[PDB]
């Protein structure tokens, strides 16, 4: 499962300390990333987020992102409802019954832009189609919400992709297997409700 | 020579060596003519320790003052 | 004669990654400075403008074999992080071959 | 608990371990170095040792 | 406090703070058969 | 602990008439004087002495002496 | 003799100074507040710096040592070459915001007294920041290893 | 007839503004991505440019919809468009195409009228849906009781409250409750939040009297050590006293909408609304302090992990992170902050 050892170029050997190597590889380029402001005086730097070590911390610690964005619980046609300054979205399933609704969305945040090159439309509008777990706003999703909507495998992939994108946007190159090894430790426990 | 004319910002009644990060060791626009803004130790005491400028003498009260040329008309 | 074929570990703190400690075969040289190969500098992240290295000596047979095989510099060309070569031409060499 | 006491409140961890009378198996890197045993990784595993 | 104005460090005061076991073992100890020295560039050396 | 400014003014020997005649520019201080419950200068000294050290008995003479000792010596 | 200064630099500086004068005039008209005036000046001067860098890149011969070192990948980057032979550009005040007035003089020409003094702010700030930069990196590394 | 043509012309101009708005954002995003990847400058310079670009990008994004509010016409006939951003034409001496509503020049949009002619001609207001203009207009009781009922919870003792301390028989009078209540109300925090101020004021006043009364004639000039320790010791015992805790519970105690509402009537919208007024007090959040201590205990180890100055092997003795940030700041650095 691990694959070839990047140092030797062949299949990893039994007894390899994969965890320490992964941790060191992740941490060595940490100083090359953008970092939150050091000025004690001024204003809080959380609002002026920068995609670096703060974002890596926000992902690894499995916290709720400050600029949280919603996701689609059930796939279906999306109806966008405008209001005075807020707006509401409702997804009606094409293979189901009741329709889910999100109403705390505000016009102050840009809507998720369809990234398809040929489509070119950008922001999703009324009458569009989305799948389960699709993001509906521009920002960062909630890992807990992703785990609730989908299986444990999906949330792990999402976390790996987010961390890898954060590290790659600044020129640091790290293989995905180290990120996967780090993430795997976050899904090793199951909470028991009743005995 | 540099040691004798040194301006330390620590000691009895001063700031700690583990405090005042990037708030008191920054170059204020008032150093000009009273405290050299380029020459300072690179060790723990960066910014906290500096040197007096060439043209500067301490006011009897204890305020560093610098000379200037009067301009009229 | 005794020093022959006796690996010695060289370290440059901080050891941000495992390549910060590497085994080399020592050769006696007159002077007071340790001669370091120009290629491994990137692995150690050091420049010859005052940096110093720490030297450690394995004693037991197991330790000597470990330094000779696992930690030998010649066997650690590629970076364990991504596999991209790390002991490659740099600065002047790049200007030469170019 | 031997590894937990490294970065947690030592008194609390030790009290919780003593009251529970639970034993720590020396599988890992943090605890083995403290005991002085060779780490159970690389050349230190029973397969090669 | 005893003499001075500092408390006496008791048994649990050990192996609990910045000093004492469960700590100061993961900070670094000194070893024999070791040395330190400045470095110079050797272009005549082989990679090993 | 936060105290009205008018209390300090009265303690020094000010009265409502003089305060309302001189500090007639800023409205905030007008509001503070409105909130003030002290009537005479003597009460202000006694109130300050009680608030400072409630444990000791409140007397006008010691109240004035402490404030006189605090900064005016 | 190898540090060549592009002849087009003066035209870019003059044009962007005229644009900055226009921005100041509009600010006097009340159409701009202080912060937006500063932002517009910063954008204008960043564009000027980019243009000067492009002119320098297109002026230097391919065989010049200074550009040969950077182009071969041996070391350095074209921003440092622009600073050495082009113009320093905007610098940061201790608070952390760009000063609307940039540094026109190149280090080859030699910075003046005021330009040097305003430049010292960023140097001191960075030399103080370089050590505190490693604290959070080590914190994250020791989390990751634990 | 011309309304359809006028609306179409306004539609085109708003589209023209969005053309500049999109172009500016694309340029900023390219700069922001380039700065993150290959800035090549100093770390401070890299961060400063990145922060400005990231801040600028957010500024444009917020105005991506409803950019314009209306067009103002002055006696000079100048087209003083009003919107959420200040867009100027660089090719035309930075002539303002769209003024910001906060700018002084855009003042008459709100402080001008036919009765107050601040050199203003016809004034228009836009009605918009999405990134396009739809139309335009042209011109030439129980809530107070609920709070009052909540205030009634902050009563005062009918008779002096005897603390019955371990050594000194302390007493609490109506003045102390009155003074304590005044500070709690001044802060303006909810009843559950104001409890801390009330407790602190009540505890502080009682503690001071006990400290002096206990040592009356024995601790008067010995302020070297017997001036602050006793107050802390009395505070620790006082906070644990059962009678003192009940006395605080007698007046201005923890209240809930159900208990409060029932008592007011027996003396849904209100229940949910009253929750905000009631708020939360974070009663004895000891666990949070334990997490704080754990995090602080962690950071001191992190700082100790790093190289000390005892044996440095760098070219020159440079500053270290141990000389700028302490354990508490490093621990507080990574808090939730949400
Ligand atoms: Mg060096």
């Amino acid at each position: 499962c691990y694959g070839r050892s990047m140092a030797t170029g062949k299949l990893v050997d039994i007894g390899e300390a994969v965890g320490i190597v992964a941790a060191q590889s992740i941490g060595e380029p940490g100083t090359q990333l953008t970092m939150r402001t050091f000025h004690q005086g001024g204003v809080t730097g959380g609002a002026d987020i920068v995609g670096g070590l703060p974002r890596v911390q926000e992902l690894f610690e499995a916290r709720v992102p400050r600029n949280k964005a919603p996701i689609a619980d059930v796939a279906g046609r999306v109806r966008l409802e405008e209001s005075d300054k807020f707006f509401k979205i409702t997804i009606v399933p094409d293979d189901g019954g009741e329709e889910v609704v999100y109403d705390k969305l505000s016009k102050r945040q840009r809507l998720r832009v369809i990234t398809h090159e040929d489509g070119t439309e950008g922001v999703l509008s009324d009458g569009d189609h989305v799948e389960v777990g699709d993001q509906l706003m521009e920002g960062a999703a909630d890992p807990h919400e992703v785990l609730r909507v989908q299986g444990p495998r999906e949330v792990q992939i999402h976390l790996v992709k987010e961390v890898q994108e954060v590290y790659r946007a600044q020129g640091v190159s790290i293989h995905d297997k180290h990120i996967e090894v780090i993430v795997r430790q976050m899904l090793r426990r199951v909470t028991i409700i009743d005995s | 020579l540099t040691h004798k004319r040194r301006l330390s910002a620590l000691g009895p009644g001063g700031l700690s060596r583990e405090r005042a990060g990037l708030e008191v060791r920054d170059v204020h626009p008032s150093h000009y003519g009273r405290m050299c803004p380029i020459e300072t130790p690179e060790g723990p005491n960066i910014g906290l320790i500096g040197s007096l400028s060439v043209y500067a003498r301490v006011n009897p009260f204890g305020f560093i003052e610098t000379p200037y040329r009067k301009v009229e008309n | 004669e005794v020093i022959a074929e006796h690996p010695v570990l060289l370290n440059r703190a901080p050891t941000l990654h495992r390549l910060g400690i590497q085994a080399f075969e020592p050769q006696l040289v007159e002077g007071k400075a340790i001669q370091l190969h120009p290629l491994v500098c990137e692995a150690f992240n050091a420049d010859f403008d005052g940096d110093q290295m720490a030297v450690h000596l394995p004693l037991s047979a197991e330790a000597q074999a470990e330094a000779r095989i696992l930690m030998l510099s010649s066997n650690n060309i590629l970076s364990p992080a991504s596999g991209k070569p790390l002991a490659m031409p740099r600065l002047d060499m790049v200007t030469g071959l170019y | 608990w031997l590894s937990a006491a490294s970065f947690q409140e030592t008194t609390r961890v030790l009290t919780d371990a003593a009251i529970n009378c639970r034993s720590d198996k020396l599988n890992g890197l943090k605890e083995n170095v403290i005991i002085g045993k060779l780490i159970p990784a690389g050349t230190g595993i029973s397969r090669y040792r | 406090t005893g003499p001075g104005n500092r408390p006496l460090k008791s048994l649990s005061d050990l192996l609990k703070g910045k000093q004492g076991r469960f700590r100061q073992n993961l900070l670094g100890k000194r070893v024999d058969y070791s040395g330190r020295s400045v470095i110079v560039v050797g272009p005549q050396l082989k990679l090993h | 602990r936060r105290q009205p400014v008018t209390v300090l003014l009265k303690a020094l020997g000010w009265t409502n008439e003089q305060i309302v005649e001189r500090f007639g520019f800023s409205e905030i201080m007008m509001g503070t004087l409105e909130k003030d419950t002290t009537s005479g200068t003597d009460e202000a000294l006694l109130d300050i002495y009680r608030k400072l050290r409630p444990g000791e008995p409140p007397t006008k003479e010691s109240a004035q002496t402490l404030l006189e000792n605090l900064f005016f010596k | 003799a190898d540090v060549l200064v592009p002849p087009q630099k003066q035209e870019i500086l003059e044009r962007h100074e005229a644009e900055a004068d226009a921005i100041e005039r509009k600010y006097q008209r009340g159409a701009l507040n202080h912060t937006e005036r500063n932002e517009s000046l910063v954008k204008i001067w960043q564009d000027a710096t980019e243009e000067v860098g492009k002119a320098l890149e297109e002026f230097y011969p391919a065989d010049n040592p200074i550009i040969t070192i950077v182009k071969s990948g041996a070391t350095g980057n074209l921003t440092q070459t622009r600073t050495l032979a082009g113009m320093k550009g905007l610098v940061t005040n201790p608070k952390g915001e760009f000063i609307p007035r940039p540094i026109k003089s190149s280090f080859r020409e030699g910075l003046t007294v005021l330009e040097y003094f305003i430049n010292t702010h960023g140097a001191r700030k960075g030399l103080a920041d370089t050590a505190l930069r490693t604290a959070d990196s080590g914190y994250l590394t020791r989390r990751l290893v634990d | 007839r011309d309304y359809e043509d006028e609306l179409q012309s306004e539609r085109d101009y708003v589209a023209g503004l969005y053309a500049r708005l999109d172009a500016e954002r694309a340029q900023s995003q390219r700069r922001y991505a380039a700065a993150l990847r290959e800035h090549g400058g100093t770390a401070v310079e890299r961060d400063a440019e990145v922060r400005a670009l990231a801040k600028d990008i957010a500024r444009l994004n917020v105005a991506d919809n409803g950019l314009c509010f209306g067009r103002l016409d002055t006696l000079d006939d100048a087209r003083l468009y009003i919107g959420r951003l200040g867009i100027f034409d660089r090719d035309n001496d930075f002539e303002p195409l769209l003024l910001d509503w906060r700018a002084p020049m855009a003042r008459p949009f709100y402080v001008a009228t036919a009765a107050n002619p601040e050199n203003m001609r016809r004034r228009r207001q836009f009605h918009t849906l999405g990134r396009k203009v739809v139309d335009f207009t042209d011109e030439i009781k129980i809530l107070d009781v609920l709070k009052a009922a909540v205030a009634d919870r902050q009563e005062l003792p009918s008779e002096p409250i005897p603390i019955d301390l371990s050594d000194v028989t302390m007493r609490i009078d109506a003045e102390t409750a009155k003074w304590a209540r005044d500070e709690a109300r001044k802060t303006g925090l909810p009843h559950n939040e104001a409890r801390a101020e009330f407790v602190d004021v009540v505890t502080y006043v009682v503690t001071e009297r006990a400290v002096a009364r206990i040592g009356r004639g024995w601790l008067t000039r010995d302020d070297k050590h017997a001036w602050e320790k006793m107050r802390a010791d009395v505070v620790g015992e006082l906070e644990d006293h059962e009678q003192f805790n009940a006395a605080l519970d007698a007046l201005w105690p923890i209240l809930t909408p159900e208990d409060v509402l029932a008592q007011l009537y027996t003396s849904v919208p209100l229940l949910d609304e009253l929750v905000d007024l009631l708020g939360r007090n974070k009663a004895a959040d000891e666990a949070a302090e334990r997490e704080r201590r754990e995090e602080e205990a962690y950071a001191a180890g992190v700082l100790d992990l790093m190289v000390d100055r005892e044996d440095l092997m760098d070219d020159e003795d440079h500053l270290l992170a141990q000389d700028l940030i302490d354990a508490e700041e490093l621990a507080d650095r990574f808090k939730e902050q949400d």
